RNA sequence: GGUGAAAUUCUUGGAUUUAUUGAAGACUAACUACUGCGAAAGCAUUUGCCAAGGACGUUUUCAUUAAUCAAGAACGAAAGUUAGGGGAUCGAAGAUGAUCAGAUACCGUCGUAGUCUUAACCAUAAACUAUGCCGACUAGGGAUCGGGUGGUGUUUUUUUAAUGACCCACUCGGCACCUUACGAGAAAUCAAAGUCUUUGGGUUCUGGGGGGAGUAUGGUCGCAAGGCUGAAACUUAAAGGAAUUG
């Protein structure tokens, strides 16, 4: 028998507090003994967790929440945030025919040496009492609101730490700022950011990630 | 009056050697002895003195080239990727 | 559009062209602006910007070669410096740009 | 017998035919 | 003779589209003349719902359902009898059902 | 409470890949696959040899600590056929059936912005 | 002579003496005369400077890289020819390289490199039509030309010499531990004959 | 892995499958349409730059400057050729595995040339709408793309103004469609393929039964493959088009 179950110590997983509870599951690796130990192993680790069990309510079904983990306080693993994307099905069924997409994408620094790229995709909407039914753009309308985009999606960013990115994230105040300046342009539908992945981590900064694990 | 039809500066080499390679090295041979603009001082008067050598006959300025070219392709492309590494790091 | 307002002082304000008389101009203080070519060698681009700096004279840096510079200006032989002598019916003095 | 295989013996044919003339100067 | 106006594809004004693959047999297809189906399915079934309802936390969480555009050449299409081949009248009746 | 898990159901055709992971994805937990419960190399994609498959996987996954997952199922994807192999759903019904708890049950197949021409040629496969 | 690429003399200042030191480099593509030539760690990314193999970026192109640091020039000098860097290993500091052979060499970070491409590429695409171009070129490196075949001579002065045909008559393929006096063919061969697959 | 089923291939030297990180090259999914632009071939991620173009508007300008075109030219999918670079996938040649009487075919696994780029060559496609271009006139309807015009029309922008999005009614230009057969056609069908024995708006190219044969020869173009121009002898009573019935 070899069994390497045996060998296991079935550490605990712990979110950011910039969120609900953090009880997100149980990691299972292995025994930290000498010979390539498990203290420095378990360092390069991201996890995958959907939005709706660090938050609760059932409208953030999609948008899952990578947390790459960062250290072990003995018993534990401690994470920070690491990308946002969408659930496959959602990109499906907002993507149709008969409608114009419009997607943006920057890459763009916070205040922390931070570097992700973010993107947007924008579905044009038909307007009520509308006769005409494929609700197409002018392709200037595009680079119009690609243009928009691009301005709001980087004067959030550039102040908005990591910590306070996920604050204005979650809520879709995003959203709400590209449906205010966008619509004298087009109507649209469904605006989402549908994707956050990060490039360059800078130094640790073992104390930023202190404080979104109280 | 157009004294050759397409052996141009080859036809010093008469009928032998083959057509391919007089026309390989007819290629390399008007690059060679042409006359190339001055990057300092704008004029058309750099003319190569030995492989790699190419020297402007005012502003008596030489510079590091190619054999047969001023410039070759894989050292402009060299020179590009330099410097857009130079800004990044700069940055 | 720089090179519009440059072509425009050539039909109706007065200039020099060269160095001999940028630098004749600049030193009897006759000079509004002088342009300097991109590919000027420095050791000529540091002297008229030390004349110019002593006549209080603005300098535009030109984005080409002395080719390019007399081309702008119009004419068919290399211009390593041009000094606009007095402005037309043009803006380039108004604005540095 | 397709016609592009028609074209086709037709140029092995050809190619034969000038490489026995240009032998046979 | 003719036997579509329409020759078998969607194009006048073009003169060419993309070429796009077969999902059946990975035959190269204009995209205009690729007989689309909107290919819909439930993530589960019709009849294992209970038996994951009653096995999954987040009661009722979302019942999703997957999508895809699927691209069938000419001759899968019959085949598979998805265009179940047409009269000489009813061919030209372009309505989905 | 739970102990959620990943269970990334991979159902090509010819055989169904059943590979439960931890939370995190990176360490296997009882990769059971429908090819070695049987021996007829036809019916390795069938409902019956991923059933068989899955059940199995549970017997591995229990004792261990897993007590819920996350479905993940997946076809080939990338330039291949992207519909799930006749094992694939089959197999989440028999893993729900053995008590084990569901939660988040997504598809992964991948998708591409098409590329690297896809193996046939251009008149196809043709039998 | 005897060397494609042009050579530049390039002068500097003795830092203990008051004299000038005046160094043959190897020319690279776009160096010229008056050009100011940077050698240090802290000089800046520039074609014709002197940089230590850790103090550039990675995929950048040198050339006359140091094996060793101090060794003074060892890779990289021929014409047109010149060294990618693939990554560091700042840890016990090495750097990995691809040299122009294809070969994959880690090599200290202290090491030496000039920016750039060696100058006169291209030297070899020009066919040197006849004999008496090939006699002077090697007028001036070495005695190694013309080349009399081995079969075209007697079995007293070579291995594939004799016979009443001109032919090898054994296998041209010899081994790497063969004596001297028997490697007269195709070295320690891996294989031989056209490459294609 | 792959298959109707297998074999070949890899695998406790850890395959496949799961995660992190990259590299390389190629492509631009879904949105994507009986939609757009372009002389045609063609053209689909993002932004910047450069030059161009159609339409619409005009109570601007010139005043026949035009139409079509032998000769003569530019562009011209893919394949292919020369020399570099690149060479992920796919993949003429070839290897091997099957089935089969045989298979040097289909199916399966590899895999050189090629697929990508630069500088040159080639100049061919069912390069098709198998429908030359310019001009006039002849029938009804909706949908759409772009420009414009008019509404005491809706929609949030601050409650409503402007402008953008949408609705309605017109207009022009465009890709197209639906019905009908006035008329046409051998018919299939066609708003042109109509205004043709009641035959004539201008103009260019091409065909004269089927084969021989796009062959032979000559000339010319190309490195080559080949392109363009292009017969005759002889042979033959059909070949062929559209539709009907079986
Ligand atoms: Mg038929
Ligand atoms: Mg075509
Ligand atoms: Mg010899
Ligand atoms: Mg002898
Ligand atoms: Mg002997
Ligand atoms: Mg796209
Ligand atoms: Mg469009
Ligand atoms: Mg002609
Ligand atoms: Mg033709
Ligand atoms: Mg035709
Ligand atoms: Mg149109
Ligand atoms: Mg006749
Ligand atoms: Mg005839």
């Amino acid at each position: 028998v070899v069994d390497p179950f045996t060998r296991k110590e079935w550490f605990d997983i712990k979110a950011p507090s910039t969120f609900e509870n953090r009880n997100v599951g149980k990691t299972l690796v292995n025994k930290s003994t000498g010979l390539k130990s498990a203290s420095d192993a378990l360092k390069g680790r991201v996890v995958e967790v959907c939005l709706a069990d660090l938050q609760g309510s059932e409208d953030h079904s999609f948008r899952k929440i990578k947390l790459r983990v960062d250290e072990v306080q003995g018993k534990n693993l401690l994470t920070n945030f690491h990308g946002m994307d969408f659930t496959t099905d959602k990109l499906r069924s907002m993507v149709r025919k008969w409608q114009t997409l419009i997607e943006a994408n920057v890459t763009v620094k916070t205040s922390d040496d931070y570097v992700l790229r973010i993107f947007a995709i924008a579905f044009t909407r038909k307007q009520a009492n509308q006769v005409k039914r494929h609700s197409y753009a002018q392709s200037s309308h595009i680079r119009a609101i690609r243009k928009v985009i691009s301005e709001i999606l980087t004067k959030e960013v550039q102040g908005s730490t990591l910590a306070q990115l996920t604050s204005k994230l979650i809520p879709e105040v995003i959203n709400k700022e590209i449906e205010n300046a966008t619509k004298d342009i087009f109507p649209l539908q469904n605006i989402h950011v549908r994707k956050v992945k990060l490039l360059k981590q800078p130094k640790f900064d073992v104390g930023a990630l202190m404080a979104l694990h109280g | 009056a157009k004294r050759t039809k397409k052996v141009g500066i080859t036809g010093k080499y008469g009928v032998r050697y083959g057509s391919s390679l007089r026309r390989q090295v007819k290629k390399l041979e008007i690059q060679q002895h042409a006359r190339y603009d001055c990057s300092f001082c704008g004029k058309k008067t750099v003319k190569r003195g030995a492989a790699g050598i190419w020297t402007c006959s005012c502003c008596k300025k030489t510079v590091a080239g190619g054999a047969y070219t001023v410039s070759t392709a894989a050292a402009a492309t060299v020179r590009s990727t330099i410097r857009r590494l130079r800004e990044m790091v700069e940055a | 559009s720089i090179n519009q307002k440059l072509a425009l002082v050539i039909k109706s304000g007065k200039y020099t062209l060269g160095y001999k008389s940028t630098v004749k101009s600049l030193r009897q203080g006759k000079s509004k602006l002088i342009i300097i070519a991109a590919n000027t060698p420095v050791l000529r681009k540091s002297e008229l910007e030390y004349y110019a700096m002593l006549s209080k004279t603005k300098v535009y840096y030109f984005q080409g070669g002395n080719n390019e510079l007399g081309t702008a200006v119009g004419k068919l032989f290399r211009v390593g410096v041009v000094s606009i002598l007095e402005a037309g019916d043009s803006d380039i003095l108004t604005t540095l740009a | 017998m397709r016609a592009k295989w028609r074209k086709k013996r037709t140029r092995r044919l050809k190619r034969k035919r000038r490489k026995v003339r240009a032998r046979s100067k | 003779p003719k036997k579509r106006a329409s020759n078998g594809r969607n194009k006048k004004g073009r003169g060419h589209v993309k070429p796009v693959r077969c999902v059946n047999c990975s035959k190269s297809i204009p995209k205009d003349k690729a007989i689309k189906r909107m290919a819909i399915r439930n993530i589960v079934e019709a009849a294992a719902v209970r038996d994951l309802s009653e096995a999954s936390v987040y009661p009722e969480y979302a019942l999703p359902k997957t999508y895809n555009k699927l691209h069938y050449c000419v001759s899968c299409a019959i085949h598979a009898r998805i265009v179940r081949v047409r009269s000489r009248e009813d061919r030209k009746n372009r309505a989905p059902p | 409470s739970q102990v959620f898990g990943v269970a990334r159901i991979y159902a090509s055709f010819n055989d169904t890949f059943v590979h439960v992971t931890d939370l995190s994805g990176k360490e296997t937990i009882a990769r059971v696959t429908g090819g070695m419960k049987v021996k007829a190399d036809r019916d390795e994609s069938s409902p019956y040899a991923a059933m068989l498959a899955a059940q199995d996987v549970a017997a591995k996954c229990k004792e261990v600590g897993i007590t819920a997952v996350h479905v993940k199922i997946r076809a080939t994807g990338g330039t291949r056929t992207k519909t799930p192999g006749p094992g694939g759903q089959a197999a989440l019904r028999a893993l729900a059936r053995s008590g084990l708890r569901i939660g988040r049950i997504e598809d992964v197949t991948p998708v591409p912005s098409d590329s690297t021409r896809k193996k046939g040629g251009r008149r196809g496969r043709r039998l | 002579s005897g060397r494609g690429a042009p050579l530049a003399k390039v002068v500097f200042r003795d830092p203990y003496k008051y004299r000038l030191r005046e160094e043959i480099f190897i020319a690279n593509e776009g160096v010229h005369t008056g050009q100011f030539i940077y050698a240090g760690k802290k000089a800046s990314l520039n074609v014709g400077n002197v940089l230590p193999l850790g103090s550039v970026p990675e995929g950048t192109i040198v050339s006359n890289v140091e094996e060793k640091p101090g060794d003074r020039g060892a890779l990289a000098r021929a014409s047109g020819n010149y060294v990618i860097i693939i990554g560091h290993n700042p840890d016990e500091n090495k750097t990995r390289v691809r040299l122009p052979s294809g070969a994959k060499k880690v090599i200290s970070s202290d090491a030496r490199g000039v920016i750039g491409v060696i100058a006169g590429g291209g030297r070899v695409d020009k066919p040197l039509l006849k004999a008496g171009r090939a006699f002077h070129k090697y007028r001036l490196k070495r005695n190694s030309w013309p080349k009399t075949r081995g079969v075209a001579m007697n079995p007293v002065d070579h291995p594939h010499g004799g016979g009443n045909h001109q032919h090898i008559g054994k296998a041209s393929t010899i081994s790497r531990g063969a004596v001297s006096g028997q490697k007269a063919g195709l070295i320690a061969a891996r294989r031989t004959g056209l490459l294609r697959g």
